[PDB]
């Protein structure tokens, strides 16, 4: 018998294709769902920051009850 | 159109256009001026009583002068 290095019976075949799945969201549901998570912590910060003056108005009225 | 050209221009032109235009709509901006005008700074000084006048209340606890109510409303 001889030995050399053969191919058994032809081997499988391997892929030549740019593999590219391009996946992700579009332009506008992205876009949509940034805008919409800006307008929600805008609303929220409306919401804290009014809160806060009504807090440092109290803070005033201390420091002018305190003076004379 | 210029949409593909230079956008990043166009979004800036789009949102300072409505930074310029958008305070002509607000229920807001009278809230503005009440907020930034009644906040006292300064003493609250007193004055002479005889004006004879039907405001000016002698009592801090006496609400017959003007004041805010839609601050802890909200």
């Amino acid at each position: 018998v001889k030995q050399d290095m053969p191919p058994v019976g032809g081997y499988g075949p391997i892929d030549y294709k740019r593999n590219l799945p391009r996946r992700g969201l579009s332009g506008y549901s992205m876009f949509a769902v940034g805008i919409g998570a800006l307008l929600f912590g805008y609303w929220s910060m409306m919401r804290w920051n009014r809160e806060r003056r009504r807090l440092q108005i109290e803070d005033f009225e201390a420091r002018i009850a305190l003076m004379p | 159109n210029v949409w593909a050209k230079e956008p990043v221009l166009v979004a800036s032109f789009a949102i300072a256009g409505l930074a310029v235009i958008l305070p002509t709509l607000s229920p807001y901006t009278k809230y503005s001026l009440m907020i930034n005008r009644a906040t006292p700074y300064n003493y609250p000084v007193p004055l002479r009583d005889d004006g004879n006048m039907p405001d000016v209340p002698s009592h801090p606890q006496d609400p017959q002068g003007p004041s805010l109510e839609w601050l802890k409303r909200l």
